[PDB]
């Protein structure tokens, strides 16, 4: 019995188990479980575990990496199936709340930062003077020192890249008006929410149908569960480029 | 940036592009020609081809520089592979840029099977893509090579 | 409303209709497109069916989104 | 009252003779014995009588607004009262951790949409002062304290008993 | 009435020709109901058309009635009942509020952060022409 062989069966096998859909079950509920099985296999301290909590722990709105898969078909086509798995596109974007939550750490600079956010803001934005409905993306990040959170906003503002927050002047409280209006503003490239106090605050002043795109590495945050979620687990900030 | 073009009305069967910057005069050369590739789309992973069918590049006094371009879908590109069909329509406005390289050859190299591609040319507009076809269909098919006198009708023969 | 689409000019076989709205992208890739069937009413009840024949979405600078919509009437749903 | 104010008036503010598109800077002296409703009023004074922002123009101005005297608790709390009441004004702080940005009291200048520019302290008066190209004039407006002025610039210097007549001035 | 037509007249511009329109706010205070539901239908007979958030019978207070109304170039000025409908608009309304007061004995507690004059007068009658 081959790996290729062994590969369907394990597929199918919990596919019934959660009565999920199609393309679940490849990437979302397999590498979720292969995972946390091999994360108690090379713990020497605990083997013998029941298969009834194994359920529970497993079906959370996480995708965790796995070194196994990342070195079996390699960077580019891991990161290449998890664009389709999740990241679905269609030719017209709907003009929806997109929200980009990223994990910014000191050991990933800015250089490897900035593109990322280009590269949503190109992909993920209709700024064109003849539509009627643009959209622009928003833009979180955590995990990071406020001395580096604003040493990249003020670098992305110096090569035409505006942005807003909701601070509109020095020493602003939050008011979440225009995150919304940048939102719908032609010469508004993005939106940057600073913190989750930030965050949890322009859900509520929001109509339209909204969406959230996690990519982190360690450190996930508690998004509410109604929101349509990708939460996605990378190794650097360099990957997550290639799957937005 | 160096090409600055979009769709201002779409038809079943053709599209409409208003190019408003154009940049780089060395796009315009090559990549706008008439039977050339454009990719449609707003974002770097599905998108529609279409070829140039007619364009008018009108100047003027003082308005801007009014050059449009009429575009006929030939199918959809998604993740690099190439679908055929002018059944999806793309919803005004949608961000034209020339096609690179890698759809142009995934237009011809996935209608074809590898072991049933027959190579004897190269697309005019780009050097750089060879196009095959599908040899079976080729032969089987009967072929009519057209020209006039002193067009390479003969040395097209022969090198097939 | 994900559609707003209303008849704008009567000929004896043809129609010309108007999409206003266009909230939901989905509606117009495979519901709107050449051949498509169309439920022209003012209720529920009793309705005329066509036939798409022809769609034209303009977009301009500052005015709305012109989407013209011909249609031909093929019948008469009771 | 009525013939002091009817002096400062005439002599120096002259508002109907400049109508020319400059870089109008107004300093004013915010201290704590006065309520911020009274500086709202001459905010909207000065902001009415000294900027055009018509359809019908081409060369649009708007004022230039320095207070100086006061704890930043009721600077920023003026500055976030202003802003609800659809008074958009920038002060080259677009975003929070933000340095200070001229170019944004550059463009808010000849932007119709922003009524007119803030601008928190002295060191951020001094940066912008080098950015504007064009003429600029000061109108220093003070009670107890005044301000230094660049030797270079056109500058008048007003002196009032409180904050309530200064709207009456300009 | 004739008070409420000089300060409808004097305090408001709906005219096509401008962008951004304004009405005035009306309040009255110091009398009953009986009389101030009856000057309120005698000014709407008179198509002097107004609103003070209550569009329908059983109306739980609308502030938002309110707004577009001050907007509204066919909605002349606004009313307000009492005192807690007039600090329920007085939350709502972000721009820039003021308040003139023109009293004979009784005077209202107007809030402390908007720009207020209070004009003392003999009757109700001198009120006409200070507008
Ligand atoms: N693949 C090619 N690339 C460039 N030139 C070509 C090619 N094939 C033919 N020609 C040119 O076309 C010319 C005409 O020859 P040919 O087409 O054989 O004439 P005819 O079709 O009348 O017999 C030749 O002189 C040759 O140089
Ligand atoms: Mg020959």
């Amino acid at each position: 019995k081959s790996f290729d062989d062994q590969k369907k069966e394990t597929i199918q096998i919990i596919k019934n188990h959660f009565q999920c859909e199609d393309y679940e079950a490849e990437h979302y509920l397999y590498s979720n479980a292969f995972r946390k099985t091999y994360d108690i296999s090379c713990n020497k301290k605990d083997r013998r575990i029941k298969k009834s909590d194994f359920v529970e722990s497993i079906n959370k709105s996480k995708v965790l990496f796995n070194i196994w898969f990342y070195q079996y078909e390699g960077r580019k086509e891991y990161l290449r199936k998890l664009k389709e798995s999740f990241i679905r596109r269609s030719v017209n974007t709907s003009p929806y709340a997109r929200f980009f939550i990223l994990e910014f750490q000191d050991k990933t600079d800015i250089k490897t930062v900035k593109d990322c956010i280009y590269k949503i803001q190109s992909n993920w934005s209709n700024l064109s003077k003849r539509t009627d409905r643009p959209y622009s993306p928003f833009l979180l990040f955590h995990g990071t020192s406020d001395a580096n959170l604003y040493e990249l906003k003020n670098q992305l503002f110096n090569e035409d890249l505006i942005f807003t927050d909701g601070y509109p002047f020095k020493g602003s409280v939050f008011t979440p008006k225009m995150l919304i209006e940048g939102f719908s503003n032609k010469e508004i490239h993005f939106q940057f929410i600073n913190d989750i106090d930030d965050f949890n605050e322009t859900l509520n002043s929001i109509n339209i149908r909204k969406e959230v795109y996690q990519f982190y590495t360690e450190n996930c945050l508690d998004i509410p569960s109604q929101l349509p979620q990708v939460n996605i687990q990378v190794k650097d900030f360099a990957d997550i480029k290639e799957i937005v | 940036n160096d090409i600055n073009a979009e769709v201002v009305s779409v038809s079943p069967n053709k599209l409409k592009i208003s190019v408003d910057d154009l940049e780089e005069f060395k796009i315009a050369e090559e990549k706008l020609g008439v039977g050339s590739y454009l990719r449609v789309s707003d974002n770097q992973d599905v998108a529609l081809l279409a070829i140039i069918d007619n364009f008018s590049i009108e100047v003027k006094e003082s308005q801007k520089q009014k050059y449009m371009i009429e575009a006929s879908p030939i199918g959809l590109v998604k993740n690099g592979k190439f679908y055929r069909g002018g059944d999806s329509l793309a919803l005004p406005p949608k961000k034209v840029e020339p096609a690179k390289l890698d759809e142009i050859i995934s237009i011809y190299s996935d209608s074809i099977d590898i072991n049933d591609r027959f190579t004897f040319s190269s697309l005019s507009l780009n050097t750089k893509v060879s196009v095959p076809v599908n040899g079976n269909r080729f032969f089987n098919k009967h072929i009519a090579i057209v020209g006039s006198t002193g067009s390479g009708k003969s040395h097209t023969v022969a090198k097939i």
